[PDB]
């Protein structure tokens, strides 16, 4: 489907002296990049991670990030002192873009404070989110003064990112587009009764993410099927559990049904026995 | 101190005693980022673990994948132990193979 580039940053300020900044990049659901603070380097996680970029080009990005990390850090502590914001601080940034086949290109740059949205880069400048407390508005006024940073951010988003991503997509398409068939198993959960049964269905090892799992009686979906969260494996496939709270007598004839794009129309059907 | 961690333990493949597997622990939805996570075997800490990079989701809550290679058995009890600012005492969630 679509494969957005999501650049994540986690900056934690415990006090004025202690801070930690880490980042990662996700292309679609695949993590392509790692940025630790115990390293002045951005680690590529896939052979196609560098896209169609030279080492010269890449090695500069390396340096530009270090300057960014430190600038951001002192700027934050400074806003904290001006606006009388109390430590510790949890700043997060979600920025990137996604390429559309094959005309336009949309982008985004969101920042959060203490886990709540405060502002984003909309058009040639910073805007606060509607909920934002008023100190964020003072911050916006300061931020928007820096025309240099603005044009820079606008350039990265509207220019660099799209160009970068296109490269990644070309080089990594094969891995992005891969399909991995899941396997499923049944089991008996903790008794909600007695005298009841908790029918549990396990589906694991599927890629990509979108899946369909419902308990069935023949072709009748069981309104009552309760699917869990889609959980990740270490190998970039997922895991999903679907349960049904039923009177023991009902279990007979009941089946668990898995629909996934990798199965090519051939649903997995497990029968309770 | 805002959002407290969800803890979910599960295996890569269906448990078969005496066969090689991977035990996963997914800690999610917590905030702030400061956290401590351990996989447990029979109460004791598992040293040869692996974890993912701290990340977060659209709603800004943080998540973390821990996993280790293991072999299930009738006797061994596996678990996942988490500590966080939002908890008064470390929380333990037990791997249940039939759940
Ligand atoms: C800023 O914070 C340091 C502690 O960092 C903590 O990290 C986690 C443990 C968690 O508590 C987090 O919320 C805190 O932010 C303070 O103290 C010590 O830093 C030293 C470094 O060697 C380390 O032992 C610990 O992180 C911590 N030690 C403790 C409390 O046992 C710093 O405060 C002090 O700074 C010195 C001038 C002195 O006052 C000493 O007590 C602490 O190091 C904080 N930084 C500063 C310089 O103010
Ligand atoms: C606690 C409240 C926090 C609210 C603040 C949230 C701000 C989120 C916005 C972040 C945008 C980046 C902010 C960091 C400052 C600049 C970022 C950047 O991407 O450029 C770095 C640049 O600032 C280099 O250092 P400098 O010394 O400031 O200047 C260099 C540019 N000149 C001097 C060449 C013009
Ligand atoms: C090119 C991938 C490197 C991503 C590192 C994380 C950066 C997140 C902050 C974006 C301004
Ligand atoms: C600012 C997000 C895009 C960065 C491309 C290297």
């Amino acid at each position: 489907r679509l494969f957005p580039l999501r650049c994540l940053q986690i900056s934690s300020f415990a006090n004025s002296s202690w801070t930690r900044t880490d980042g990662l990049a996700w292309l679609g659901e695949l993590q392509t990049h790692s940025w630790s603070q115990d390293s002045d380097t951005v680690r590529s996680l896939k052979p196609w991670s560098q896209g169609t970029f030279s080492d010269q080009q890449w090695e500069t990005l390396q340096h530009i990030f270090r300057v960014y990390r430190s600038s951001f850090t002192r700027d934050v502590k400074e806003f904290a002192k001006m606006l009388r914001l109390s430590y510790p601080l949890e700043l997060q940034v979600s920025a990137g873009c996604e390429v559309h086949p094959g005309q336009a290109s949309n982008n985004f740059f969101h920042v959060a404070f203490q886990g709540k949205d405060i502002l984003s880069f909309q058009g040639t400048s910073w805007e606060p989110t509607q909920e934002a407390p008023l100190w964020v508005n003072l911050a916006i006024q300061v931020l928007n003064q820096d025309k240099w940073t603005r044009e820079t951010v606008q350039w990265l988003l509207q220019g660099t990112c799209p160009q970068f991503v296109s490269g990644l997509l070309e080089s990594g398409k094969s891995e992005l587009k891969k399909q991995v068939k899941p396997k499923a198993w049944l089991s008996r959960g903790p008794s909600p009764g007695p005298g009841r049964l908790l029918l549990v269905c396990h589906v694991s090892g599927f890629y990509p993410k979108p899946v369909w799992v419902k308990w069935m009686r023949g072709e009748q979906e069981q309104q009552g099927t309760q699917p869990g969260d889609i959980l990740p494996n270490a190998d970039e496939t997922w895991y999903l559990r679907a349960t049904l709270d039923v009177v023991a007598g009902e279990a007979a004839g009941l089946s668990c049904r898995v629909k996934h794009s990798s199965l090519e129309g051939q649903d997995i059907v497990l029968y309770w026995h | 101190i805002q959002r407290t961690p969800k803890i979910q333990v599960y295996s890569r493949h269906p448990a078969e005693n005496g066969k090689s597997n991977f035990l996963n622990c997914y800690v999610s939805g917590f905030h702030p980022s400061d956290i401590e996570v351990d996989l447990l075997k029979n109460g004791e800490r598992i040293e040869k673990v692996e974890h993912s990079d701290l990340s977060f989701s659209k709603d800004w809550s943080f998540y973390l994948l821990y996993y280790t290679e293991f072999t299930p058995t009738e006797k061994d009890e596996y678990a996942c132990r988490v500590n966080h600012v939002t908890l008064s005492q470390p929380k333990i969630v037990k791997w249940d193979r039939d759940m």
